[PDB]
């Protein structure tokens, strides 16, 4: 009954008021406590005053223009408040989004045209504000995005995004195209799907074009001015309402399809979005909006959203702000990069460095292979030119920066070295030692190795202070994580210079101290090894794959075990066994090693051979090997599926805490984003380190319940599940 | 528990097929009124004021079948205005549930004579026309793993090792036994031909039957393609995670047929029969309602049969005839395999694969089918059960008198 | 009478009004699950596997209320998959019919513990949404002389000499007694407030109530405006040829309110309650189903009440409380005049004129209302009856225990 949060018994003011001679009110959003407009408590009171004033002066107002003084139009909500919302705060969260939406509903039913002047990024609640307007004009400036990405934080568009997008596009289109995955759209595609009505070239035209549309809308469409399509007498929802016979014939398949694409993972945000969309399409707009509020509060007060908000908002900001970057180091720009190795990785490394605008000298043995890595980078442009994204002016400049060569002396003037030659220490020493004195003395000397320690590799150069590990993931052009590895001789300046390089190419960095398996390769090993152990114990392989998919992983472990060569995992085992045996300790074999050697004994080393846990045909993965159940006598051991899930998740979570105890990692944020972007740890957990503080089961929720469940698993399946003392008291 | 419930009449209409069927022009209300008039013809001096209720099962009580079609049948047929009228929906067992509820109302001593049965004009009111709380609410559909009945039958065949030839072999068996039942004249008295307002014949036989079905003809059919929409296979395997791939063996030739039909049973106490000059034909021995996992919705007949066998104090060997609805061939083979049912006792006059499955009426149709066959064989006991959507099950034991 | 039917719990939701109602955003499936969860709260150690059926009345079983909403409630609430679930429709007595059928299934001995009640979200599924086998068939509508209930009510007032002030005087009595019952705390234990998934309150009272109603305000109201469609007055007077003109005395203030609500009753045998530690609150003495003229559609309670009194060997003097649904004021004044019901015994805690008439749930709502009022007064017997569309009638006698 109020546009305000409090109506009994002093925040900032973030909205300017301009009413011109023609009665057009220009609401200009400008939060003085930041550079981004956000749905904080200050906005709610500021917009609450303006909407009160819009109603009181309605006899003198002809139209409304919503604009922003910042570079961005409006970006997201108050995450610092939503992450603190306890279950007993659900009423407060419910009342907050109801107040926000009552403001937008009044602005929407003002009887006057309202236009959104989208000058920049309109994300989350920002697009929801623009959706409350009757017309959306967007400037086609670069760096601008539009969408409702609150599903990525475990939330839902609770400021009318669900309700309004369903009214505009229908249940199916709004869910698939906009809501379920929180896709961000450039202004041209935002206009294509219908999120934006007009496009202009610059921000200067926006407010004059919005006012010109208002003046024109009143003349041509006077009775329909300021009336959304769903507020008209004969509104018909696109695709129909749930009562429509056409939609009712396919409606029962919407949850099952969603359960397919999610593979059964416990991610409650897409489920609630689909529920709020269908239940909202059954009733009037206002009732649909209040149903949307209750589902929003159900997510905010849940643990899964507190995991995702911690990972994809706070942890990501701390990483991009330089939390692992060494303290007090200036920037050292990069003039010319030099890539030693034109293989699968070095091709993408040379591409992502050229796409960022850096001169790259790509070296390989032959000029044939020196241009096979560049041919990899033409396959991505010829596919980005066909998809109508980039231009032939930009693409011809990108491929021109990539210089293929086999001349070692061509590394003259190269200040950044990324080596992607094969896993051979004598080879990396060879390639580096033949280049150290031709490249600058100020030059970084990075290595993309995944197993060989940086400490031993650094002893091939004179300036070991400049040697560092720059570990990309395949394929380089898509994987976002860069695992920067700090060797014993690595300087802080070299660590910071590579940290700056990773951000300059649009990737996310984590800092790792040199150790066997580093962090990503080591943690993911416990995941695939835990599954192979279950296979040896007699668990059905179909159940193991189902456990990995329902746990939230992007690929089931036996399938992933075929992609990574089984003789590659066997080599990592022998490499680690020699490391422990040389140190004097006895190497206790993981129960998965007997499964690896049994499969290699049967000539089923994985996908490369065409035979592994799955059978393969014409390069396409077929079904699971029928002889697998007779080999390991599967079906004789049938533990609960939740135990198989927890056995894989806890194995990685415990190995993450061990990495933190050993000093392999510096922060929990580097562990969460490292596990999410690097090895595919389920995003609903918020990372392998957040999984400890956010575990939820029959034992409870928190670190203590994690410890209790880990011991419950330990007594049943092995002492590797016993928690480190750092999690105890 | 005091009053014994007896079956005095058990009749049904012929079953008209889905596409260009003879009964498509007949409103389902008329299908029931005709059966009411047939009861009046068999008993001209029946005091209909002694009838206290009319209970009809109907799975899609919408449109032609909405507004309590049982009450509409009471009024349209000119039955006394005190004779009740109530519709119920328990999915595929609604027809048998109406008979059981009628029997249980008689046993309570508070009802004397009741008409029970069902009606389903699937050519006019398709399945799912009534919507559905589970199907149309995503939150319920997500929590309760919703899956069509066809996917459950394929999952049964996969887990039990029922090959495509095994289920088609049963489908061939149902066509043969249904054709032999009509040829022998088993259905001559209980199948009441449907006629128009002028007395002209509309349908006098089960036109869904394909009595010349061959093993070769069944092998050439194609699997079912609510199914043919994405998601349902992955959802079933998420619960049944030890199963890797579902073997889709069910076609239109080994599944129940979409048909129109109605059935009506006259149930009353012994005093109601003696007072109205009605000869009892069978006694309702016991009823049971149970069920199994709502993803494998069609395994419900097994616990419901054990439950009714426990109450009646009987075993499998004491039952002369087993009648299970042929919704899908794998369901019957699973039921036969579990309880070791002899093959010469199971669905001896064919089932819904040949004659059709009019959802709301099938339970009362196959019940009266066993009342006739117990008389014709001069046998003693029969057990009737049907699988149900949502994972339910209903079973009934009758005893010839 | 070997197995007696006992009422162990009888709960209901508050009734939310039709326009701007608090329960409009609540799925009717959710209304039943909330009552199921309340029964779990009152009996945390209840073996729900002993529950063999859930029986819900629903007059508009379509859309949110289609697809056997009783089974939907079983699966959505996490009850055992053996717990049954069947929807029935006997128009306005569907809620009481579900309780009667549950009691009769218990007495039959083939059911042990059954949940019974009803649900009707009239603001989401309006009356007539399911279509109708009568109105859809002109030949049948033309034959049965279909006349809506409100016109039958106005016809009762004209024949019996009930004035506009007379029917408004009873409506004032209903508002006052409902307000006195709420203020006295009579409904505190049985009215279960509805809450959202976050636990936030949605509705905790019967918001259709107008406690400050006056006789002058009722007179300013206008008569009801389907009955507004032409011909119904002339059709009714063709049947009742001795009445020259129908006095339209009924308005929205002296007729039942259109509301959303749900009710749920737990019924079982003495052995079933002893097994689960349930204390019996009342006993079902007898049930009866009768009917009256189908054009007046509302005089069904009188023969049904007499039929249940004869069945139990009782008379009006043996009954402490009479609970007749307040579909229309003239219906209750007619029932009171015929059976000479004392005013102090009739609808003592108010009725549907004040609190509303959720079609499928009302019968179970007013039954539990008498269960509580018998305990509160320490009285013995209450008779509960509802008029039914099509001129039917259902009556139940309960005895405090
Ligand atoms: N393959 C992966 O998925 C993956 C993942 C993480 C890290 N890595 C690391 O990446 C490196 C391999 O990169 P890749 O997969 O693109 O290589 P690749 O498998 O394509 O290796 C073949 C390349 O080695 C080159 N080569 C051999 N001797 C050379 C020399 N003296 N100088 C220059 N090039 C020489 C060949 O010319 C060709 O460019 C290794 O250090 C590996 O551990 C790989």
């Amino acid at each position: 009954s109020s546009h305000h949060h409090h109506h009994h018994s002093m925040p900032d003011n973030t909205i300017q008021w301009d009413k011109d001679a023609d009665g057009i009110v220009t609401l200009t959003m400008d939060d003085p406590s930041g550079s981004t407009n956000v749905m904080n408590e200050a906005y709610i009171e500021s917009m609450g005053k303006a909407v009160d004033r819009l109603v009181a002066e309605k006899d003198s107002i002809t139209g409304v223009v919503v604009a922003s003084a910042k570079k961005t139009f409006f970006a997201g909500g108050d995450v610092k408040t939503m992450i603190q919302a306890r279950p007993e705060d659900a009423g407060d969260v419910f009342n907050t989004v109801e107040t926000i939406k009552r403001q937008l509903r009044t602005l929407e039913t003002l009887g006057k045209p309202v236009v959104a002047a989208i000058n920049g990024a309109a994300l989350g609640g920002g697009l929801e504000i623009a959706l409350a307007c009757h017309h959306r004009i967007a400037a086609d400036v670069k760096g601008s995005q539009l969408g409702l990405p609150e599903v990525t934080l475990g939330l839902l568009p609770g400021g009318g995004g669900v309700t309004r997008t369903v009214r505009m596009f229908g249940i199916q289109n709004a869910f698939v195209s906009v809501l379920a995955q929180g896709t961000r759209f450039k202004p041209a595609k935002a206009k294509e799907i219908g999120l934006v009505d007009e496009l202009v070239a610059t921000v200067e035209e926006l407010v004059p074009a919005a006012k010109a549309w208002i003046k024109e809308e009143l003349k041509a469409n006077p009775d329909g001015a300021g009336v959304q399509p769903w507020d008209k007498k004969g509104y018909k929802m696109p695709g129909g309402t749930p009562s429509s016979p056409g939609l009712a014939a396919i409606l029962p398949s919407f949850p099952s399809n969603l359960r397919k694409q999610l593979k059964g993972a416990p991610m409650p945000a897409p489920r609630a979005i689909l529920a709020a969309a269908v239940e909202g399409a059954q009733v009037d707009f206002d009732t649909a909006s209040r149903i949307e509020s209750r589902y929003f509060a159900s997510l905010v007060t849940g643990q899964v959203a507190k995991n995702m908000m911690q990972a994809f908002f706070f942890d990501l900001q701390a990483i991009n702000a330089g939390g692992s970057r060494p303290e007090g180091i200036g920037k050292t720009p990069i003039k010319r990069i030099g890539v030693l190795g034109a293989g699968m990785m070095g091709a993408g490394i040379a591409y992502v460095s050229a796409k960022a605008g850096y001169e790259v000298v790509l070296k390989d043995v032959s000029l044939e292979a020196a241009a096979k890595g560049k041919g990899y980078s033409e396959k991505l442009e010829a596919k980005a030119l066909e998809r109508g994204r980039t231009t032939q002016e930009r693409s011809d400049a990108l491929l021109a920066r990539i210089t293929p060569t086999a001349d070692a002396a061509d590394f003259k003037g190269v200040d950044f070295v990324i080596e992607a030659v094969f896993e051979n220490q004598e080879l990396k020493h060879k390639v580096f030692g033949e280049i150290e004195d031709i490249v600058e003395p100020n030059a970084i000397l990075g290595s993309n190795t995944s197993t060989l320690p940086i400490t031993g590799l650094a002893t091939g150069v004179k300036r070991q202070e400049d040697f560092i590990g720059i570990h990309f993931f395949s394929p380089v052009d898509k994987m976002p994580l860069v695992e920067i590895i700090k060797g014993e001789k690595t300087s802080d300046e070299a660590l910071a210079r590579v940290f700056d390089y990773t951000l300059a190419i649009g990737k996310t960095p984590i800092v790792v101290n040199d150790s066997r398996g580093f962090f990503t390769s080591r943690v993911i090993g416990t995941f695939v090894n835990e599954a192979l152990a279950m296979l040896g114990e007699g668990v059905e392989p179909a159940s193991i794959e189902q456990a990995g998919s329902q746990a939230g992983y992007p690929a089931p472990p036996l399938q992933l075990s075929d992609e990574l060569n089984l003789e590659l995992m066997h080599k990592i085992a022998v490499a680690t066994r020699k490391g422990v045996e040389d140190a004097g300790g006895t190497y206790q074999p993981h129960p998965a090693e007997a499964v690896v050697e049994k499969m290699i004994e049967l000539g089923r080393s994985g996908r490369l051979k065409g035979a592994g846990f799955y059978e393969y045909a014409d390069g396409k993965r077929s079904g699971l090997w029928p002889g697998l159940r007779e080999t390991f006598k599967s079906g004789s051991s049938q533990p609960p599926l939740q135990d198989m899930i927890d056995r894989m998740l806890f194995a990685e979570a415990l190995e993450t805490q061990k990495c933190l105890d050993e000093g392999v990692l510096t922060s929990t944020a580097d562990a969460n984003i490292g596990s999410i972007m690097g090895i595919g740890f389920p995003p609903w957990t918020g990372g392998s380190a957040q999984f400890i503080v956010g575990y939820s089961g029959p034992a409870g929720t928190g670190k203590a319940a994690f410890v209790a469940r880990a011991r419950e698993l330990a007594a049943a399946y092995g002492d590797r599940f016993l928690p480190p003392e750092s999690l105890l008291s | 528990m005091s009053e014994e419930a007896f079956i005095y009449e058990a009749i049904r209409t012929p079953r008209g097929k889905q596409k260009n069927g003879s009964l498509h022009e007949v409103k389902p209300l008329s299908l029931v009124v005709g059966l009411i008039d047939e009861l009046r013809k068999r008993h001209p001096d029946l005091d209909e004021n002694l009838i206290s209720d009319v209970i009809l099962g109907c799975v899609s009580p919408v449109g032609d079948q909405g507004g309590d079609i049982a009450r509409a049948a009471v009024l349209a047929s000119g039955m006394p205005v005190t004779s009740g009228g109530v519709q119920l929906n328990r999915f595929c067992a609604s027809g048998l549930e109406a008979v059981n509820t009628a029997a249980q109302k008689v046993r309570s001593g508070w009802d004397d004579l009741v008409l029970a049965g069902g009606v389903e004009s699937m050519s006019r009111v398709p399945m799912g026309s009534d919507g559905g709380a589970m199907g149309l609410d995503p939150a319920t559909n997500y929590d309760v793993m919703f899956v069509p009945q066809s996917i459950g039958a394929d999952l049964i065949a996969t887990i039990e090792g029922f090959s495509r030839e095994d289920v088609d072999a049963y489908a061939l068996r149902s066509q043969q036994k249904a054709a032999e039942a009509w040829s022998g004249g088993y259905f001559a008295k209980s199948v009441v031909p449907v006629r128009d307002q002028n007395g002209l014949l509309i349908l006098d036989h089960d036109e869904h039957m394909r009595p010349d079905t061959t093993k070769e003809g069944l092998a050439k059919l194609k699997p079912a393609f609510l199914a043919a929409l994405g998601g349902f296979d992955d959802v079933a395997l998420q619960k049944y995670h030890w199963v890797e791939k579902i073997n889709h063996v069910h076609t239109g030739g080994n599944s129940s047929g979409i048909v129109d039909g109605a059935a009506l049973v006259m149930i009353g106490s012994a005093a109601a029969g003696k007072l109205q000059g009605l000869t009892p034909r069978a006694r309702i021995v016991a009823t049971a309602t149970s069920g199994a996992d709502p993803v494998i919705m069609l395994t419900g007949p097994t616990p419901a049969t054990r439950k009714v066998l426990d109450r009646a104090g009987l075993t499998v060997d004491d039952i002369d005839l087993f009648e299970l609805n042929e919704a899908f061939a794998s369901v019957v083979l699973k039921f036969q395999k579990d309880l070791n049912i002899p093959d010469e006792k199971l669905n001896v006059n064919g089932g819904a694969i040949a004659m059709g499955h009019p959802l709301g009426a099938t339970g009362a149709m196959i019940l009266g089918t066993m009342v006739d066959e117990l008389e014709r064989r001069n046998a003693r006991r029969a057990l009737i059960t049907l699988c149900i959507g949502g994972g339910m099950g209903v079973a009934t034991i009758i005893e010839r008198v």
